[PDB]
RNA sequence: GAUGUUAGGAGGGCAAAUCCGCCGAAUUUAAGCAUAUAAUUAAGCGGAAGAAAAGAAAAUAACUAUGAUUCCUUUAGUAACG
RNA sequence: UGUAGGAGACCGAUAGCAAACAAGUACCGUGAGGGAAAGAUGAAAUAGUACUCAGGAAUGAGCAAUUAAAUAGUACCUGAAA
RNA sequence: UCUUAACCCACUCGUCUUGAAACACGGACCAAGGAGUCUAGCAAAUGUGCAAGUGUAUAUGAUUCUUUAAACAUUUUACGCA
RNA sequence: AUACUGACGUGCAAAUCGUUCAUUUCAAUCACGUUUAGGGGCGAAAGACUAAUCGAAAAGCCUAUUAGCUGGUUAUUUUCGA
RNA sequence: ACAUCUCCCUAGUGCAGAUCUUGGUGGAAGUAGCAACUAUUCAAAUGAGAACUUUGAAGACUGAAGUGGAGAAGGGUUUCUUGUCAACUGUGAUUGAACAAGAGUUAGCCGCUCCUAAGGGAUAGCUGAAAAGUGUUUAAAGGGGUCCCCGUCUCAAAAGGGAA
RNA sequence: AGCACAGUCUUAACGAUGGAUGUCUUGGUUCCUACAGCGAUGAAGGCCGCAGCAAAAUGCGAUACGCAAUGAAAAUUGCAGUGACUGAAUCAUCAGAAUGCUGAAUGUAAACUACACCAAUUCCCUGGGAAUAGUGGUACUCCUACAGAAA
């Protein structure tokens, strides 16, 4: 180190040269993903392949205002709907078994 | 040496057969050779 | 010279007699070639191919007869059985893979997935 | 001593203690200890060390014309049933 | 152009040009047909055969008509009766002509040729 | 538990780029060197596959909570360790 | 890695894979191993040096001779410097 | 222009070293090849676009499909940094 | 293999050759086969020997190890210049 | 097959030198040198051509611890006949252990092959992650017998043993 | 038909020498896309063969630079030789047939073409006749079944 230069924070002391990867497949990978889902939807008669999530709260002090897609409706919400677990699997709604359905408002 | 082994004798006879020069007709449609004194079979 | 279908016409005694005849002729050509004579040398290739045709036809007929002999009854001899990859041979059957417990059978039959629309 | 360390030593050289090796074909069978240096012949294991790339590559599948594997190629692509043929005229 | 199945490289096309199977050799031994014949057969160009009658349109030998002697598939050269040349020792052989340089007058008819003409028309 | 050229079957070995296990260093860095560093890297011995392993809560949170696995963007060169 | 495609603001025969090639070869090492040098006549040789003379022969020369071209003749493109 | 002449002047180049014409070191000769680069992160500089915002991340989308491996788009409290 | 510190010393030879000299019935010499392997062996001890290799063999790799030290470090003009 | 100075991007981008790398080449130089091992001569033949090929005559030498016979290792068609001379045969060369075309090694009895040894590799076990380290040592195991009595195996000598 | 000085150095011209330069390029190079295991039913590796004239990498395996079959399909050719006017000559495809000795390599062996043991074996013909010393099987571990022994 010399002059006004800040202390470095690089970790290239270990043999990184065989532990490094450069992405040149990105846009074609994106095309392949698009092609795969498009092919799948079309094969299913063009019927939706999309999954309908519950709305759930984002956690702690920072994100408590915000709400996002959750894992699955679970029994109390399904019972309130009048829908079976078997029906929930049969249809596009998202499925779970251990997400508690919490407060009344949610 | 003077007495011999059937496998060795056969391979040596092969090497001798391979050694002999190319057909001249082939050039009308020779990269490798051995000489016994200066090149041994290395066996 | 000789052509496969003509050989396939022949009975096994007749085909073998032709095979033996060709060997004797082939030997005569070979002896002639070994001698200082150059009269018939090129014909030896043709005869060797003719012998090859005889043997292929006889062997195909014999193989078919063996297959006819071991028609069904579950087991052909080892190397008359299916030669396929060792892995493919080892592999679990799709039929067995498909099969499932009674509770699984109930689950499948009762609850398959269905296709849908919206307004 | 006329067998001295240097030229004199080489005159007493006779009696090769390495031979060809049937499972090798590259001269490497130590006769005295009955062992191939290159391919490990008395052992079932083939002695295929990974510390030399040159040694690793200079014997490999596709050296020896591949008498069944070469034949196997294309069959995978084709996917005919075994025992099947083209149809007659 | 549009297909991405086949290379647009110089390199692959050349290798294919040199390593040709026989049907490919036959394709690149085709010659253009005579004008009324093109109308007759509905066909621009035809693979050369033994007893064909060609006219030369290029080289020092241009404007000569004649029957095809022998076809050399390997050097891609046809030989025609009146394009003789004497060699260094005065032996007479026929000049080999690449099939690009000849236009076909009377094609030889045969069963295989009939099938080709039936396929084309 | 033995014994069987009894009848039917299976394993062995090879190939290895990626994968999974074990077993497992040092040159090197600190301008010396011992802890630390190279690095749970290389070599060694094993096992697999067209991907493998992982995976359906003895989990994270302290919210208005989330809710199998994998991957990316990130947190983050940060809490922390020295 | 094996096989198959498609590529290039890549190299252009001392470069690029060790290998544009009969090279993982020759060759060297007791062996483990180590490991090369090595492409191009012309449009066409189904144009590859006919013929004559002098030569023991090699060769040489030619009034002779292919080619558009032979100080283009297969150790054949161009043919720098020393 | 080349060429010698002649008058006057004219010590082996590179090199490390305060100091080489040196009894300091390297250089028989000629040809080709032959040595401050690339990545990461940071800084100042200067350009450029925007400004209390900025970048559009992973990714989605399209009447985008030789060149397209880019280009184009993103149905109001994501994240980095400020 | 003692001496001639002989010849030889770009050899006949990376230890030869000549003459001299020691040994010659035993702790003898020779062959072949065999054993003991690398911080290991083996040593009538000289750190001797272990394939023209030894106060730690050969092969390959970590490795392009590291080097405050040696050497080299490539067209032109102009400006400021230790 | 070649340019762009019109503009601008990009780079394995500029050599005299590194005891540079690689390749070629000089002066040194027709020089150093071709000195172990007592010696050749004459005539003839062959051939283009003969000091050193062949034949003969002489002269000589090796001097049974032989430049003589045989065999082992090791080499491997080098052998032999028939050709032969681009390069090689450190001189010459018609010669040749070089090159070209062929030919040729014959076993009941000679060897190997067989037997065991010094040795080596395993089974049985047992350890060790395995790799390996060991080897009758906590075994239900090859032979002889009218169901009985015996028993670790295996390779290892081209000079030991070993029919002819 | 004469006349030159020599040697050394320099210059120009013209050649030898040498293989640079330039031009190529059925090769390399990196990336992206795509599929992706072989083996006791004997792989990979290694030998030994096999071409009319044939040494070699290539190719093939005792039917051996291909056999059969399919789709193309008239030539082949250094010489000899082999066909056509479409199962022939040529290719490509390649599913059928064939695939020496080995090699995990597995009857005991191994610087060996050495050596055991049990089955003698094959073909042809329509329930029989001929050939041939030839061909297989017999490793180690595991498993299921059976057996006769041992609680």
């Amino acid at each position: 180190v010399a002059h006004n230069n800040v202390l470095p924070n690089v970790h290239l002391h270990k043999w990184w040269q065989h532990r490094v990867r450069v992405n040149f497949s990105k846009n074609i990978k994106k095309k392949k993903r698009r092609l795969l889902r498009e092919k799948r939807r079309k094969a299913n008669g063009g019927t939706p392949i999309e999954k309908l999530h519950p709305i759930v709260h984002c956690p702690t002090q920072r994100y408590n205002f915000r709400t996002r897609l959750g894992k699955g409706f679970t029994f109390e919400e399904l019972k309130g709907a009048g829908l079976t677990p078997r029906a929930a699997q049969t249809i596009g709604i998202c499925y779970d078994k251990r997400r508690k359905n919490r407060s009344e408002e949610s | 040496g003077s007495i011999k082994r059937f496998r060795l004798k056969q391979r040596l006879g092969k090497c001798r057969r391979q050694n002999r020069p190319v057909p001249h007709w082939y050039r009308l449609k020779n990269t490798k050779r051995r000489h016994w004194r200066r090149t041994k079979l290395g066996l | 010279n000789v052509k496969a279908y003509e050989l396939r016409t022949l009975k096994k005694k007749e085909l073998l007699d032709k095979l033996d005849e060709l060997k004797k002729e082939l030997s005569g050509l070979r002896i002639s070639k070994a001698l200082g004579n150059s009269a018939k040398n090129s014909k030896i290739h043709g005869v060797r191919k003719n012998v090859a045709r005889v043997l292929t036809v006889y062997n195909q007929k014999r193989k078919m007869e063996l297959r006819q002999l071991y028609k069904n009854k579950k087991f052909k001899p080892y190397n008359l059985r299916k030669k396929l990859t060792k892995n493919k041979r080892l592999q679990l059957s799709p039929k067995q893979k498909a099969a499932m417990t009674l509770r699984q059978k109930k689950k499948v039959q009762n609850f398959p997935q269905r296709k849908y629309l919206v307004v | 001593g006329k067998a001295g360390k240097g030229t004199g030593s080489f005159g007493k050289r006779n009696g090769k203690t390495h031979f060809l090796c049937l499972r090798c074909g590259k001269r490497s069978y130590h006769l005295q200890k009955k062992k191939c240096a290159s391919c490990g012949y008395p052992s079932a294991k083939k002695r295929r060390f990974n510390w030399s790339v040159k040694a690793k590559r200079r014997n490999t599948t596709g050296t020896g014309r591949c008498r069944y594997i070469k034949t196997l190629r294309r069959k995978l692509k084709n996917k005919f049933t075994e025992g099947s043929t083209p149809k007659p005229k | 152009k549009f297909n991405k199945q086949k290379s647009s490289s110089r390199r692959k096309m050349r290798k294919a040009h040199f390593t040709a199977p026989a049907g490919l050799r036959r394709k690149i031994m085709s010659s253009k047909l005579s004008k009324e014949l093109r109308l007759k057969y509905k066909t621009r160009s035809l693979p050369v055969r033994k007893d064909d009658e060609v006219l030369i349109c290029r080289g020092h030998n241009h404007g000569r008509e004649g029957k095809v002697v022998k076809i050399n598939r390997k050097r891609y050269k046809i030989y025609v009766e009146r394009v003789t040349r004497e060699k260094v020792n005065g032996e007479s052989t026929f000049i080999g002509i690449h099939p690009s340089n000849v236009v076909l007058t009377k094609l030889k008819v045969d069963k295989n040729r009939k099938k080709i003409l039936d396929r084309k028309a």
